């Protein structure tokens, strides 16, 4: 790997340079080779993971978004015909984001989970998973979309059933997955109602528990809640 | 679209 | 060259395509694949092309400045030493948009200016050609800096001369020539003074030969005229 | 920074 032969501090250091810059693809070429390197990541590294690889796969779904439904409208009936471009290039953007997700799925499962132990890490990892088996989910039409689904549903559900035992409702790694996984259930298992009863009872659960809270860590979980809020209101 | 973090 | 088996008709297609994405590397590609073919450049052409690369290199310069801002700070007085990180990542981003550059330079060169007879065309390449030496020159340091600053500088004279003797004092290329060569001179040439009197000039001038011209054309007119007045603002 | 096009 072309970072095999940086420090791993260096390119943590520059991950934080390049996410300061906007350059996310660098940052994330750089969280790739830290991962590489074979440590545990820390909390703050995990972020930058994060947070490199939401932003690179995010440019690209809302491209491949622009790109399908110029697509779709190319399909309809008094549509002149235009020949394959649109359909070649949004084939094109569609295996970049496959393959940006099949390398996230790569470090989480080489060897990211296994080695996590504590809950906040191993569902903090569990969660990415969900999501990236997500991602590949929205661009599935093949024998395999049913597989992808069920991942992403099994790597969400996992990570529910450790966040209920270890963390409290207010953690807003528990609030977020809960958030992502409810989404999963709108817009990929067809599920509304599942999507539903999971973001409220999520919500009702955290604001119970905000009273055990410093203010900082008030502020994180009240965000996370108005998130599920958000999506409640959209949804009735 | 939906909020997802 | 990877476009090299892609259709001229289609490369512009998937050009338009990405540019509705806002895929802008994959825009460039596109129409660096679609320069290569040979052919001369429509005026719809000629500005896919400016607009990919501007978008492109415009994403570099700010990533720099925010890189260069940070190495400035490491090297005050009372600032902790953190290692090569710093300078390794501007050098980094750095070299990568002084790439763009000369391939943005190579392609006029090879052959778009020399083909290039009719007015509007040839100014709009030589802006362009003066415009990619200005960002080289925002970025050099070492022994070339001056011959670089020289190159801008012969490029968009002849522009200038060009525009001035073939084009009206409310074309759009020639305005935005004279706006470019105006920052040229504040910014790059240490010329305040040679910048602010082009762009009065250049807008009265322009003021003056409004009243010649459609509604779609003065809107554009228009449009630039408020950019050299910006500009005024900012520099007096 | 000044406007450029
Ligand atoms: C190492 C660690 O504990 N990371 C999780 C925190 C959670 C809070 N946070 C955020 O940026 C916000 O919430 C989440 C982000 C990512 C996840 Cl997986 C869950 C929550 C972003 C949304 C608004 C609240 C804060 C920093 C990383
Ligand atoms: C082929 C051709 O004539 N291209 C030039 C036009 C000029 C107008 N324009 C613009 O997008 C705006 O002005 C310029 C853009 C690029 C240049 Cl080189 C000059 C002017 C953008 C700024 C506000 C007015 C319109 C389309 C391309
Ligand atoms: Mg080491
Ligand atoms: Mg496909
Ligand atoms: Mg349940
Ligand atoms: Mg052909
Ligand atoms: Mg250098
Ligand atoms: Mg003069």
């Amino acid at each position: 790997g072309a970072m095999g032969s940086m420090e791993r501090a260096s390119l943590i250091q520059k991950a934080k340079l390049a996410e300061q810059a906007e350059r996310y693809e660098d940052m994330a070429a750089f969280m790739k080779g830290a991962v590489e390197k074979g440590e545990e990541l820390s909390c703050e590294e995990r972020n930058l993971l994060s947070v490199a690889y939401k932003n690179v796969v995010g440019g690209q779904r809302a491209a491949w978004r622009v790109l399908s439904s110029i697509e779709q409208k190319s399909n309809e009936e008094g549509s002149e015909e235009k020949g394959p471009e649109v359909r070649e290039y949004r084939e094109k953007v569609e295996t970049e984001l496959q393959g940006v997700c099949d390398t996230v799925l790569g470090l989480l499962d080489s060897h990211l989970i296994k080695e996590a132990g504590d809950a906040e890490s191993r569902v903090f990892y569990l969660k990415m998973k969900g999501d990236y088996y997500r991602y590949l989910a929205e661009v599935a039409t093949g024998d395999d979309k049913k597989r992808i689904i069920d991942s992403a549903r099994s790597a969400y559900q996992e990570a529910m059933d450790i966040s209920k035992k270890e963390m409290p409702p207010t953690n807003p790694i528990r609030l977020g997955l809960a958030l992502n996984f409810s989404v999963f259930h709108y817009e990929i298992a067809n599920s509304p109602e599942e999507a539903i009863s999971l973001a409220k009872t999520t919500f009702d659960e955290a604001m119970a528990d905000l009273h055990t809270l410093s203010e900082d860590s008030y502020k994180d979980s009240t965000l996370i809640m108005q998130l599920l809020r958000d999506n409640l209101t959209l949804w009735t | 679209f939906p909020a997802t973090v």
